[PDB]
């Protein structure tokens, strides 16, 4: 029964509670010394159970007492249990000190053991820390003085921040925790801003995309909570998922997309045929403007095996190659196969590097190649300048002819059903296969017309080649897109669902590239609504369900 | 007040080492129960545990 | 209750309480 | 055949 | 609190009556610099400084009692307060003691 | 063109002509309050409805009534401003004229002896602003519309979830406005029931044994009738000819199959049956003989063969019976009949007591009362006027159009179409259908409450009439205003659909006001929702946008107003369309609610039309029963007035809304509500043409009451000359416009309004003379043009992430103001009054540099954190010092002083300007030198616009007296209208000083409140969240250098790089459409920025313009002859930084146009540049796209998201960390969490965030001192959370204990 702020006063329902049960003992204690009558007293006694039920488990015996506010009030039990209780509130779930939160942004520069903190909260995390160094070399008397140089943001505490920060964990967190890799340790680089820079090959781990995700920072303290952080909890030996075993740090988007437009192959490009002594080699011609760096090369490739029984043989051939997976032969460790790099790179053939990699070679390997695929990925997705515009769609003229003799079949039909020789429910089940079919064909056309170019080789001849059109990339890279999103981007969107699950028999011919009219755009918004409403109640679910089973 | 749902008595003091009366308002009085107030001089928190 | 959990690191601690058990 | 000890008392 | 249900105003209450932990911290080192500095004087003085204001003991004295421990009267011991505190107004044993104000 | 519109006219790419104007954004507030206030002679709505609902007021005993007359509400005591200012409601008193009268009990009842009437205050009634806005307790607030069930009668079914057999059970259910539920149910055994106030079931036939009809009458009206007679001997029928179309039929020939219709050509009035067809049937009548004097058979009784022969004995030859069959007629009346217990009206009723009051005693009276009470009482049971409609609609009922309470016929009738549906005929009503769901606005929720206070004073009033000691009593004696005050300052201040301004924007602004909550009183709940009204339904077509609906838990249930979408006297949305007649389209349109859609087939604007205004193609897209397809020209009814019908305001916004999937289109809708104005605003290059519209119905803006020519224009005042033509007579002739100035948003903005007007250019009305936050010469205006490169650039625009240019950081371009209040509140406590000084213990001098004599900073300071605004000294109590502190303070000196400082400082990490200081002090108190200061400061302020309207009157006046020099009388009119216009004066400058030297109404205990504002000027920086209109949002992540960057060909570097990646997968390819219009349009801008540099001559110019605004085939007819030389000037100068381009949503322009523009630009008609590496110097060897893009800064700062903890405030219970950056908070390590750290094997991580950092407070104080120590061990303790744990379960009688 506390003073909130200004003479207003803040109580516990317990207090009402004990209170109606002393009111009525009292009460029945001076109607028993009056000796009165026994419908008085049995009447008091009734309200004597009543009061003490509702006091230790209120609405259960009959209704609940409601308070000034015609709110029920909170009884023992009710605090002891549910959601709100106690239990699940503060006795499994704490609040906890030495803890911030922050929005997170992405360091291409750092490393899988490092994380970017801001020098603010570093300084307000670290606080105890930075007094007892302060302490320890003298700069300081006493906690006051360390203090006050603290708040002034003198010089010396930012070199002192840096010697407590050299070696010391932190664990980093995001809501919701699905699995144990959602909260990881890392070594901290101390930035200037307020926003915490993560790696990005972490991010899968985290489920975590820098649209405005903010994480939470804890510092141990203890040795023995150190040791756990260093020795479990780093991310560098968090790489293997638990679920199945694959590798976590595959990397995505940006990466898988350079390490694909510099493992590609073109034909009659700048420098092509010549023959080159090495990977250096090939560095040196692109840095020169002479060869391209899909240009096709003769390279003198040197290959170490490392056996199942640690036999380690050498050997050195001249392989056809590009310059670019030449390149990329720098940074493989030694005991690794050229036949992992001589082809294009989608996300798969990366998962695949990755995974030999740690096969064959451990983790410290592994972890130091991961970080090099991605600045290599980086830099040449960078370099690469893949753009996406309006020409990348390219929508087929077929298109066109399909849908104007889908339109005239489904005529046909509409002129057949008078006839009486088919049923309403055969008519709805032709007429969605004759769209449905339609739609196959359509993105069977527009995929063939965009996976493939004609272009002009050395001799003079005419030679089909894969496409280098922007969407093609992104989808066959595996960086991110796929088949479907084509489809609806350059073809047909196709058939959709009616609220209640049926599907509406006239599809939307349209794609997002001509945009739809306004019944089109009303139907996809009878599909998104349902996809939104879905994930909410999976979400729930899923918690739910993950709850019981732990 | 006496004998209440809050009181010093049952429960204990409500400043620390005092007592209601002040009589007895310092640490030297520990374990010493007031004549006048009956509330044992010793810390606030032994009323989340009495 | 607060204490160590008889997992990980806190699992041989455990064990030896269960041996001061044990005797 | 009632919960309500205001009805009983009644 | 708000339109949630989970939000109480039980939540917001903070409790005033704790003690920060800087305060405890500096609490004890203001104890370890005093005996320090007491350590510098004489065993008499040092004495009759720690009976005359509690320290290290179970209760504060007067100089009645500080006197009838010792051999000594109410001037002899008031004065030989007087000569302390003077003494530890010193500028030179003083530097650790002003950061504690 | 308007003045406004001809300074910057936005090229048009649409191609259909606009019919109908969008109305008034906020009508749907304003037309409902106005109806609210505003006087109803016929009194259906507003206050009269209210009043006259409970009054007149009858006594029990009936000695005396109080009566209603009329009501008025009076002048305010403050205005808008002040109200906002102090932190009072702005609200009118209602004064309500009643009259007391008294009637002899001697004499008989009617007969006036003597009236009281008067004018008695009932409250205060909140007022709305003309923006419809609300001022509760100084703070701006919206009320919400409720879209809700429709009163009446409710026809649903289970679908098969209750049992698994595959019968469905129906029910029917009446929704009354006020009043208590009832339900008819049918049970899976074929009986129908009865639920009143969703108690457990009864049999139906109570209900009407309870309305005095007997089991006859039931039969008669539940069931037809077959009839039989014994004629010469045999069984007779009676000709029903639909009947029968099987023993044989005895009409002769026209027998059959021992197909009816073969000799049912031929009609015969006789069948003969047998006896055995009579025993499986049921009787329908009662049937007693006077000889026997008993009931041989009864009704609803079944058949017997000696039934037969008996009834024959006793003399009667007619024999009625019911109909039954197993498909179109059921025995579900019958049955539920035969499983009914009573017998007569009074047992049915008794049985209906003893269920509605569980363990009564069967009482017969009260019995009576209560069913009268439950639906056919007035007071308890209300059925509206909307309710009443749609139940004579429902069970098809003609009359009764004023009645509010069921009767005999609507039970009949709900119960006759619930069989109905049962046997087949009809079809159950669609429960998320907008014919079935209302919008609920202001003024019937203020009208409901003000109901509900009105019977508050009702019950008092009623038992002090009933008293009856009436000899000096005048109306207000009875009356109680504070229970009707409360109740509505419980519904404006408390209510769920009562909400704080979001006022980021205008746009939020309008979307606030055009919001439908499906939550609130009287509505749903987020955890009880289900997915059926989540959904999009067909009916939502021109009244709902399916766009906009907030992503979470409140999908679905939260929607915004369409653009046309308007609410009925009913309160259905109805959309507008244009009428077909003879094939023709005609201009005007007609209104249309969900009901009337169905039955008519409605085109689109996407419909090609001719010359000759008719349809082209023969089959045309329209829609039949919520259901689209193609329909024949001639069948066309109704066409759709605009393209942008379908979707709301701030989904009208996005460019190239019909390239964008639903999603992305969504995420953008929402995300453009958060957007921060900036210190410049600048215009959309690429809009749609809706921004002038929601920028002048916004209110942000100045918009001239009256054309004229401006007088005189600054920053703070606006004067306008009016035109004399709009004068009306005796008006001084001018309009005075005071723009509000760095003034404080809900959200922590700045509201600042700045002219766009010069001394004398001519204005009409609506044009715009000030420009509000986020608002650009009239145009919505929320964030800035950037450059934009799509392209990876070394991992930072990785996932979503942005790489933003030191360009812009510099050039302020996305740097906002922020207003933040602190408040120093100086109360009076037991040991003293807290002190507002200067003389602040322990604290320094330069701590009070920027402190004045009071102990209030001056206005102009540059502060930060730490630093002291108000200085307040707080009494405080004897402090036990520890020894050594008294061995301090005996060697130091340094006595201890009687006052502790509480003083009010700037929070950390902020630093900004004190712009303004307001003091606000108790009535009886000292009011101390500042605020002195600022009264004086404020009467300055105030006398301006009186001193300036008194001099021109006055010079008018003396212009009048000069023209005029019978001559004497002249002039002593002159002198007394000289008199009369200062006396005027002075009573408003009384007035005005009354007011700002008025005290202030604190709450109690309070003796000083000072309030400081601080501006800050926020920088854009890495972790702040920017966005477009697509749905792309990000983080930025870094600020590059200007020579990293990527550059053209002529060195121009871009200004934002983002990731490709993104758009593909998200579907959003309006963003490339917008990159690459706005790459055409800010080329366009460069050539005129050219054009206008070497001063070529006007001819060109002329000709550039009008090559512009003719491209393509669009409906936008500009005219550059029409506009003068300098208008053209004034147009080419506007047009410099970009032309600006608006592309309607769903009429946008096609690609073409595009290139045509890019070609026109002379750029390339891929929008495809080479760009250069910043770093290296090497051309990217594929083109990349380069344009630009409208970017927002939304209200997702990191400034105000950086929170860190190492030790602070602490929980009085748990003992546990806060939570919130606000209160200095710790995060919450969950059970997640805990789960993490046990898979990985973290002991002693868990050991050391549940117990240390948590709640083990003596482990707590031990770890910080060993870590100042420099241990880095613990000593871990018991969790206080546990022990809390232990004492609750021991309180509940339970021993738990610890053994050792
Ligand atoms: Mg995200
Ligand atoms: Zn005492």
């Amino acid at each position: 029964l506390v003073p909130l702020d200004g003479g207003r006063f803040a109580t516990s329902d317990l207090n009402d509670l004990y209170r109606r049960v002393i009111n009525r003992n009292n009460r029945l204690k001076r109607l028993l010394e009056l000796a009165a009558p026994d419908i008085i007293v049995r009447n008091e006694k009734r309200m004597l159970q009543e009061s003490v039920d509702a006091l230790l488990d209120n609405g259960r015996r009959g209704r609940a007492i409601t308070g000034s506010n015609k709110r029920p009030l909170k009884s023992l039990a009710d605090m002891i249990k549910g959601k709100q209780g106690r239990f699940r509130q503060n006795l499994l779930g704490k609040r906890v000190d030495y803890s911030g939160r922050s929005v997170i942004t992405v360091g291409p520069y750092l490393r899988l053991h490092q994380c970017g903190l801001p020098k603010k909260m570093a300084l307000e995390l670290f606080k105890p820390f930075i007094y007892s160094k302060l302490e320890t070399r003298g700069l300081a008397t006493t906690i006051k003085a360390a203090k006050k140089m603290v708040e002034r943001e003198e010089a010396v505490v930012w070199d002192i921040l840096d010697e407590v920060i050299r070696e010391h964990p932190v664990l980093l967190n995001r809501a919701p925790t699905l699995h144990r890799l959602g909260i990881q340790a890392f070594e901290p680089v101390l930035i200037e801003g307020k926003a915490i820079q993560l790696h990005p090959l972490v991010c899968a781990a985290y489920n975590a995309d820098f649209d405005g995700d903010q994480m939470a920072v804890h510092v141990p303290l203890t040795l023995e909570a150190q040791l756990e952080a260093r020795t479990l909890m780093m991310s560098t030996n968090n790489i293997l998922s638990p679920a199945s075993g694959d590798p976590i740090i595959v990397p995505s988007q940006d990466v898988v997309l350079g390490l694909y437009y510099m493992t590609r192959e073109k034909i009659n490009a700048k420098g092509e045929g010549m023959y080159l002594t090495g990977p250096a080699e090939a560095e040196k011609a692109y840095r020169t403007k002479t060869a391209e760096l899909h240009a096709r090369v003769k390279v003198r490739i040197t290959e170490t095996i490392k056996h199942e029984n640690g036999k380690l043989t050498t050997e050195t051939k001249m392989i056809d190659t590009t310059v670019g997976r030449a390149m990329l032969w720098q940074i493989v460790p030694k005991g690794l196969p050229y036949s992992l790099v001589n082809q294009k790179l989608g996300k798969k053939q990366i998962s695949n590097l990755l995974n030999e990699a740690y096969r064959k070679l451990g983790l410290k390997d592994t972890v130091i190649f991961a970080d090099q695929i991605m600045y290599t990925g980086f830099a040449y997705a960078a370099l690469s300048g893949v753009s996406v515009g309006i020409d990348d769609m390219v929508v087929p003229a077929a298109k066109y002819t399909e849908i104007a003799e889908a339109e005239e079949e489904v005529r046909e039909i509409q002129e057949q059903f008078q006839s009486g020789l088919v049923t309403a429910g055969e008519r709805y089940n032709k007429v969605i296969d004759i769209w449905a079919s339609t739609n196959d064909r359509v993105a069977k056309a527009m995929m063939e017309n965009l996976s493939s170019e004609q272009v002009i080789n050395r001799q003079g001849e005419q030679e089909k080649q894969e496409s280098f059109n922007s969407i093609y990339m992104m989808a066959d890279s595996g960086a991110r897109g796929s088949a479907a999103q084509i489809r609806q981007l350059a073809g047909m969107r196709g058939l959709m669902a009616r609220p209640d699950g049926s599907i509406i028999e006239t599809p939307i011919t349209a794609n997002f590239k001509e945009g739809l009219n306004v019944l089109q755009y009303f139907i996809s918004t009878h599909g998104a609504r349902k996809g939104l409403a879905d994930t909410a109640l999976k979400t729930a679910n899923s918690g739910y369900l993950t709850r019981r089973l732990v | 007040e006496r004998d209440g749902l809050f009181c010093a008595r049952i429960f204990g003091p409500v400043k620390d080492y005092e007592c209601l009366c002040g009589k007895y308002k310092r640490l030297k009085h520990r374990g010493v129960i007031c004549e006048k107030c009956g509330v044992e001089v010793t810390q606030t928190k032994v009323r989340r545990d009495r | 209750v607060g204490r160590l959990i008889p997992a990980g690191t806190g699992f041989a601690y455990h064990q030896d309480r269960q041996a001061k058990r044990a005797q | 055949r009632t919960t309500d000890p205001v009805r009983m008392y009644m | 609190i708000g339109d949630d249900e989970d939000s109480h105003l039980g939540d917001f209450i903070e409790d005033t009556t704790l003690e920060l932990p800087l305060d405890s911290a500096t609490a004890t080192s203001l104890k370890a610099a005093t005996r320090d500095v007491l350590a510098g004087l004489t065993p008499r003085e040092a004495k009759v400084l720690r009976m005359r204001f509690g320290i290290d003991m179970n209760t504060d004295h007067t100089l009645e009692e500080v006197g009838k421990q010792f051999d000594v009267t109410r001037e002899r011991i008031r004065q030989i307060e007087a000569k302390a505190l003077r003494k530890l107004r010193h500028p030179s044993r003083s530097e650790v003691l002003r950061s504690f104000l | 063109y308007s003045y406004t519109e001809k300074k910057r006219i936005r090229k048009d790419f649409g191609t259909r002509p606009q019919v109908l104007d969008i109305p008034y954004l906020l009508s749907i507030q304003l037309d409902s309050f106005e109806k609210f206030i505003e006087q109803d002679p016929e009194g259906q709505y507003g206050l009269e409805a209210a009043f006259r609902s409970v009054f007149p007021i009858q006594s029990y005993n009936g000695n005396s009534e109080l009566q209603y007359v009329s009501y008025r509400l009076g002048e305010p005591v403050f205005d808008v401003k002040e109200c906002q200012i102090r932190g009072v409601t702005y609200s009118k008193p209602l004064r309500v004229k009643l009259r007391l009268v008294i009637f002899d009990k001697d004499a008989p009842a009617g007969t006036v002896k003597d009236i009281k009437e008067q004018e008695v205050y009932m409250g205060e009634i909140p007022l709305m602003t003309e923006n419809g806005t609300f001022v509760i307790n100084g703070t701006e607030r919206v009320i919400v519309s409720q879209l809700h069930r429709s009163p009446g009668v409710f026809f649903d079914s289970d679908k098969g979830k209750t049992h698994s057999s595959g019968k469905v059970l129906y029910n029917a259910r009446i929704i009354p406005y006020r009043g208590s539920w009832l339900d008819f149910e049918f049970d899976p055994k074929d009986n129908l029931y009865v639920r009143i106030d969703r108690r457990r079931k009864l049999p139906a036939s109570i209900i009407l044994r309870v309305l005095g009809k007997t089991s006859a009458e039931i039969l008669d009206i539940f069931f037809e009738k077959v009839n039989f007679e014994v004629k010469d001997q045999t069984l007779m029928m009676e000709l029903v000819p639909e009947r029968l179309r099987t023993f044989d039929i005895e009409a002769d020939g026209k027998v059959y199959v021992e197909h009816i219709r073969q000799l049912e050509k031929d009609g015969v009035n006789f069948i003969e049956v047998p006896v055995e067809y009579i025993v499986g049937k049921v009787s329908a009548k009662d049937y007693v003989n006077e000889a026997t004097g008993e009931l041989i058979i009864t009704a609803n009784q079944e058949i017997s063969l000696e039934a037969l022969a008996n009834l024959s004995q006793a003399g009667y030859k007619k024999l009625e019976v019911l109909f039954t069959n197993d498909l179109d007629h059921g025995p579900f009346m019958s049955e539920t009949l035969r499983v009914d217990s009573t017998t007569d009206r009074i047992s049915a009723l008794v049985e209906i007591y003893r269920m509605m009051r569980p363990g009564e005693p069967p009482t017969k009276e009260a019995a009576e009362s209560l069913f009268e009470s439950l639906f056919f009482s007035a007071e308890r049971y209300d059925l509206s006027t909307v309710g009443r409609m749609k139940f004579n609609s429902s069970i098809g009922r003609e009359d009764a159009e004023e009645q509010g309470t069921l009767d005999e016929v609507d039970i009949i009738e709900v119960m006759k179409k619930l069989i109905s549906i049962r046997n087949g005929k009809g079809e159950v009503d669609d429960i998320d259908h907008l014919g079935n769901r209302r919008i609920r606005s202001v003024g019937e929720m203020a009208e409901n409450q003000f109901r509900v206070g009105l019977v508050r004073v009702e019950r008092a009033v009623k038992e002090r009439l009933s008293l009856g000691d009436l000899d000096n009593v005048m109306p207000q004696d009875l009356i109680n205003a504070k229970p009707i005050s409360a109740a509505v300052k419980e519904f404006f201040g408390s209510s769920q659909l009562s909400q704080f301004m979001d006022q980021n924007n205008p746009l939020s602004e309008v979307t606030h006001k055009r919001r439908i909550s499906a939550l609130g009183p009287g509505g749903l709940t987020r955890e009880r929702a289900g997915f059926e009204v989540r959904d999009v339904h067909v009916t939502h077509y021109g009244r709902l946008c399916p766009i906009e609906t907030p992503e979470g838990p409140n999908i679905g249930l939260i929607n915004s107003l369409s653009a046309f979408a308007r609410c009925n006297e009913y309160g259905f949305l109805e959309t507008p369309y244009r009428r077909v007649v003879n094939g023709v389209v005609t201009d005007e349109v007609d209104y249309l609610s969900a009901i009337e859609e169905g039955q008519f087939v409605i085109a689109q604007a996407n419909a090609k039309l001719t010359e000759e205004g008719g349809f082209a193609d023969e089959l045309v897209t329209a829609r039949q029963k919520g259901e689209s397809g193609l329909h024949p020209r001639e069948h066309v009814d109704y066409m759709d007035v605009a393209t942008n019908q379908v979707v709301s305001i701030a989904a009208s916004l996005i460019p190239f809304l019909e390239h964008d999937d639903a999603n992305r289109a969504l995420m953008g809708a929402n995300m453009q509500r958060q957007a921060v104005p900036t210190l410049r605003s600048e215009k959309p290059l690429v809009g749609t043409g809706i921004e002038r519209n929601v920028a002048v119905d916004s209110g942000v803006t100045a918009v001239a009451k009256r054309g004229g020519v401006i007088q005189s224009v600054d920053a703070s005042r606006i004067v306008v000359k009016v035109n004399e033509e709009e004068l009306i007579p005796g008006e001084a002739g001018i309009d005075i416009y005071n723009l509000t100035k760095y003034t404080r948003s809900n959200q922590n903005t700045c509201i600042n309004q700045r002219p766009c007007v010069m001394p004398g250019e001519p204005v009409a009305r609506g044009d715009v003379l000030a420009d509000g936050p986020s608002t650009d010469l009239g145009e919505l205006a929320l964030g800035q043009n950037m450059r934009i490169a799509f392209m990876p650039w070394n991992g930072y625009n990785f996932e979503d992430s942005i790489l933003v240019s030191e360009r812009v950081v510099q050039d302020d371009r996305f740097t906002t103001i922020h207003i933040q209040e602190l408040s120093c509140v100086a109360r009076d406590t037991k040991l003293g009054a807290e002190e507002i000084t200067a003389d602040i213990p322990n604290v320094g001098e330069a701590a009070l540099s920027k402190l004045d004599e009071s102990g209030i900073v001056y206005i102009g300071a540059e502060v930060k954190g730490g630093d002291i605004l108000v200085g307040k000294v707080t009494p405080k109590g004897e402090t036990q010092l520890t020894p050594e502190e008294k061995l301090l303070r005996a060697i130091f000196g340094e006595k201890a002083s009687d006052v502790k400082d509480t003083s009010l400082r700037v929070p950390n990490s902020v630093a900004g300007t004190v712009i303004d200081v307001q003091v606000f002090t108790r009535d009886g108190v000292e009011k101390d030198k500042r605020a002195l200061e600022i009264e004086q400061m404020q009467l300055k302020e105030a006398k301006k616009d009186l001193t300036e309207e008194f001099q021109i009157l006055e010079g008018g006046l003396l212009a009048r007296v000069r023209s005029v020099l019978e001559l004497q009388n002249q002039l002593e009119q002159l002198a007394e209208q000289y008199d009369e216009l200062k006396a005027d004066f002075d009573k408003k400058f009384e007035a005005k000083r009354r007011k700002i030297t008025q005290g202030d109404d604190l709450a109690p205990g309070v003796l000083k409140i000072v309030k400081v504002y601080l501006a800050v000027k926020r920088r854009i920086q890495p972790g702040d969240k920017m966005a477009g209109r697509h749905g792309n949002k990000g983080v930025i992540s870094k600020i590059n250098p200007v020579e990293d960057m990527p550059y053209d060909e002529n060195g121009q570097p871009v200004d934002i790089v983002l990731n490709p990646l993104g758009v593909p997968s998200r579907m959003n390819i309006g963003q490339i459409l917008e990159v690459h219009l706005g790459l055409a349009a800010k080329g366009i801008g460069d050539k005129i920025n050219q054009m206008i540099k070497e001063q070529q001559e006007l001819a060109k110019l002329r000709e550039f313009l009008q090559k512009v605004y003719d491209l393509g085939d669009t409906r936008q007819r500009v005219d550059i002859s029409e506009l003068s030389d300098e208008d053209v000037r004034t147009l080419a100068h506007n047009l410099r930084a970009g032309l600006p381009v608006a592309t309607p949503v769903f009429d946008g322009a096609p690609e073409s146009s595009i290139k045509a523009m890019l070609e026109l630009a002379d750029l390339p008609a891929s929008g495809q540049l080479t760009l250069f590496d910043g770093r290296t110097g090497d051309a990217f060897e594929r083109p990349v796209t380069v344009g630009y893009m409208y970017m927002l800064k939304l209200n997702h700062l990191v400034d105000d998201k950086m929170h860190a903890r190492s030790t602070g405030s602490y929980s009085l219970v748990t003992q546990q960390p806060l939570g919130g950056k606000a209160q200095f908070g710790g995060q919450r390590f969950g059970e997640m969490e805990v789960w993490a750290l046990e898979a990985y094997g973290a002991a002693y991580t868990l050991q050391e965030m549940l117990t240390v950092k948590s709640d083990d407070v003596n482990g707590r104080t031990k770890m910080y001192k060993n870590i100042v120590d420099g241990n880095h061990a613990m000593e871990p303790g018991m969790p206080e959370s546990f022990n809390v744990l232990l004492k609750e379960i021991r309180s509940l009688g339970i021993n738990i204990e610890l053994e050792d």
